[PDB]
């Protein structure tokens, strides 16, 4: 006779997101040739490692500055991709379609001042536990930081570590979280020099090792 | 670029195949404004969604598609460049009522080697030959797009939600129950 | 033959009533450095030596179920407790060692365990408690119990403040017997210390 | 004297 | 361990096939407390079922998932740590009904190592993220759960019904009528 | 054309414990590493036998005494995986999900006493067949016994041999069994000296070739 | 795609003595060994032409 099947119950349905592929209806069609067509990207990390996009400041400004020439907290976010501060970059415009991720994120630092104004600034990362952050470069130096000089290199990158209890951590961020689960990093001047006027423009990247995975459509549609 | 070794850490192993492009773009999207008579147009997807902000996020692009149709009658498909009229022929692919819905796979038929999601100029709108042609039937009650072997080229800006609370974004996040 | 001498830094402790050491789950630790961390954990020896704790007076009143349980760490004044301040992350094994002193003309039986994610336990669980890292403790036979485990829990590293992997449990078996030759109650210590004690991430001074 | 555990 | 060689007799051969642990917990299960917006954690299956009670028996575990949706509308699903909006989207997995109901494979999604059944600590309750994802759809009516390349950890108490009786639990085991 | 295929009545159908398996529809998710995590078991029997638990007696006591210093029956208990003495064990927590069993059961007995306290004990497996157990350790002499001391070696073993006329038997217990149908374990105390108030704690495992098998999910839901 | 079949009308149902057999549901289960049972018979007519019986 012929082959004896058995119909599953549970199976067949359609899954916007199954492997399987339609049958063609209409065959035979050469398109076009675009090999070497300039600008390609394959993975959205190569362009996140590649393209650092600005931070937003207090009015939605890409750059922090000073008055004073003491010591003081410049900026202070949250270390989640959902921060207020990176709402503007690409990396986070990225990360809101997926659930997690893990990995080094990159903050890059670019003095604007004139060439008689010179500033001394420290970076830091506070891992989650405590209460609240350091407001004194004093208190942050016990933390993982970097201080550096402003002279023919305008340019500084710093390393955001992850560093968490769980091997992945969410992109998104709970109603029910009350201090950031991530820490958080503070941007201090040390001190400056004739440096009033003169602003420090911050930027993000990918990291390396940055990772995303489990894809989501989240937005209101 | 720079690494946590700065400082003493160590640089990790990462697994980007869930930021690849093609998979990524290699899934089944909605498209909203329907009608009896409707042309196959990718930017027609939402401007938020997974795929469609995706989309936008790039100049040029270019993928074959594979569509789910949910109709009433026959449903003809036409390629990129036909008359209107033809939709009302046999003699293009037509495919004949199968509940639930009807699912095909299409190939890419512009005249150009490759589409744009923004057009600096005049054929605002995009030129009229950015299509994946044109279907048809009695009512069209449900859309699906879907992009194959999808390829991408000068990424533009993708924006995440504004954030007003001035810290964090925060937002409902699965969690048990009781 | 039967004397056992456990060093943990330096400090040392040298049983004459012992049963052996019993290892719980495994004798090797996962990885002590792993992708959460970045490579930026360390060791500190330091922290790893001995420091008491005394649990309860085992007395004739105490009937089978009786239990009493230290969840750990507790509060440590030493070098272990001030890496708790000073680190947002952390991990560490236990050498744990429980001694309930009396004589050989004390009868009654305890039972000396370690549990993973504690739970209140229901007086039907407690038949089953054997099924976790244990020793007995019995007069007759010994005075001391000796149980070693490793780090574990769902993630890597841990925050202790808020959540104690590891907690020491001690539960009469049969009640404590008394002759007019024997001690009248017997008092149970813990001699613990931390193991592979390593750190992750350095907080701010509070100051 | 015995076993050692260091 | 001890044998019946002791006093004469001979110990003889035991297949074990049965009580072996990626086995046992290989089948479906039905987790009755259910709403159109379901969190799926395994906790919520019966405590004294097959699976529930062997799970319990276990401090940390580990294994991916089989589940059977009874539903009314499509049914979505969205991984671990997903934004509770997301599930009014068609990008997440999206399966359209089809009688009589949705079986789908999903993977261990949760942000740790393995999963545990007890938790000594705060994030009583178990962290929000001990969980396998969620599933959404106008009414679920039934939802059944299977454990695959199950692995379990840390054994504890398991439990059999209290006996009264003072030497037996009785109970009516089936046999021939008439 | 096609491949003619005959959909066959009766197949098809959802079975709880079909050997099929789903489609996949999110892929490529990688899980962090699990090798190397402590306490993995495989089998319950691993577990049951290397964890003895224990016996329940007189009052929710694990284990059993006596005044008198004279031959006396310490505990007498049905030898079924459902008696009251295993009710809390957890050989019998694991045996309620299976339909039958076959193989060794094994008895740990521990003296809890002092130095001063000796004992002599005696247990016997009374196989079916006998109206009612025998009172004393004389008649109870004929059956398969063990007698032993207390000592340096405070602990002893005894291994409750499978004996029936089927290959398996019943986990569960009918309503109708009148006597129990695999027997009883009796547990006598031959005298002791000076060992009135010293107690004699029971536990059970399982044997070598204890075996469980038919899985059932018969509890109450 | 995927595979195009043609669903034969006449076929499938259910026939009391068709060489089919259905699907397991509950596997691996190991049966007391039945080696050596004595008087056993595997065809009919065997036994026939060995056991006479009485007319009547």
């Amino acid at each position: 006779g012929i082959v004896p099947v058995a119909c599953s119950d549970g199976y067949g349905g359609l899954v916007t997101t199954d492997p399987k592929t339609a049958d063609p209806v209409y065959g035979m069609v050469y398109n076009p040739p675009r090999t070497n067509y300039p600008g390609r990207f394959t993975n959205l990390l190569d362009v996140a490692e590649a393209c650092p996009t600005f931070l937003c400041f207090d009015e939605g400004k890409p750059y922090v500055v000073t008055r004073t020439d003491e010591q003081r907290l410049l900026a202070k976010f949250d270390v989640s991709l959902a921060a207020k501060h990176m709402s503007n970059t690409y990396l986070s415009g990225i990360a809101q379609y997926y659930a997690q991720y893990s990995g080094t994120i990159n903050l890059h630092f670019m003095f604007t001042g004139s060439t008689d104004s010179k500033a001394r600034y420290m970076v830091a990362y506070v891992p989650p536990g405590v209460e609240t952050p350091p407001d004194t470069p004093e208190k942050a130096a016990h933390c993982i930081h970097a201080e550096w000089d402003t002279g023919l290199n305008s340019k500084f990158t710093f390393s955001i570590p992850y560093v968490s209890a769980a091997d992945y951590a969410y992109t998104a961020s709970d109603v029910a979280e009350t201090t950031n689960v991530q820490g958080w990093v503070c941007i201090y001047q040390i001190t400056h020099g004739k440096a009033e006027q003169d602003t420090l423009v911050v930027s993000v990247s990918a990291g390396k090792d940055f990772e995303l995975r489990l894809p989501i459509d989240p937005r209101s549609q | 670029t720079t690494t946590v070794e700065n400082y003493g850490g160590e640089t990790q192993v990462q697994r980007r195949q869930h930021t690849d492009v093609t998979f990524i773009m290699d899934r089944f999207v909605k498209i909203q404004n329907l009608n009896p008579t409707h042309v196959i147009d990718l930017m027609q997807t939402h401007q938020h969604g997974l795929v469609g902000a995706l989309l936008r996020a790039a100049t040029y692009y270019f993928s074959d598609l594979e569509i789910v149709v949910r109709h009433d009658g026959n449903l003809t498909w036409v390629p990129n460049g036909a008359p209107e009229a033809a939709l009302s022929n046999t003699g293009n692919p037509t495919a004949y009522l199968k509940a639930p819905f009807t699912r095909l796979a299409l190939p890419y038929t512009a005249p150009h080697r490759v589409l744009a999601t923004v057009y600096n100029g005049t054929s605002a709108q995009l030129p009229a030959s950015f299509n994946f042609g044109a279907i048809q039937a009695t009512t069209i009650h449900e859309l699906l797009v879907r992009m194959k072997r999808a390829e991408l080229y000068c990424p533009r800006p993708l924006l995440a939600v504004e954030v007003s609370s001035q810290d964090r974004h925060k937002q409902k996040i699965i969690a048990p129950a009781k | 033959d039967r004397i056992l001498t456990t060093r943990n830094g330096h400090t040392t402790s040298t049983t004459q009533s012992s049963v052996g050491v019993t290892y719980g789950y495994s004798t090797q630790e996962d990885h002590v450095s792993g992708p959460n961390t970045s490579g930026l954990e360390t060791r500190v020896v330091q922290a790893e030596r001995f420091f008491k704790k005394h649990l309860f007076d085992w007395t004739p009143d105490k009937a089978f179920g009786h239990l009493e349980k230290l969840e750990l760490p507790t509060d440590h004044k030493g070098v272990y407790g001030c890496l708790v301040d000073s680190f947002a992350y952390m991990r560490n094994g236990w050498d744990v060692e429980v001694s309930a002193v009396g004589n050989q003309f004390n009868g009654g039986c305890l039972l000396v365990a370690m549990v993973p994610e504690w739970k209140e336990f229901t007086p039907r669980e407690k038949y089953q408690l054997t099924l976790f890292p244990h020793q007995f403790i019995s007069p007759r036979t010994n005075m001391t119990a000796h149980i070693v485990v490793p780090y574990l829990g769902v993630n890597r590293y841990d925050q202790y403040k808020k959540h104690k992997p590891w907690t020491l449990v001690v539960m009469v078996v049969s009640p404590l017997t008394t002759n007019t030759v024997s001690a009248g109650q017997i008092k149970v210590y813990a001699n613990i210390a931390p193991t592979h004690v390593h750190v992750a991430g350095e907080l701010p001074s509070k100051e | 004297f015995g076993a050692l555990l260091a």
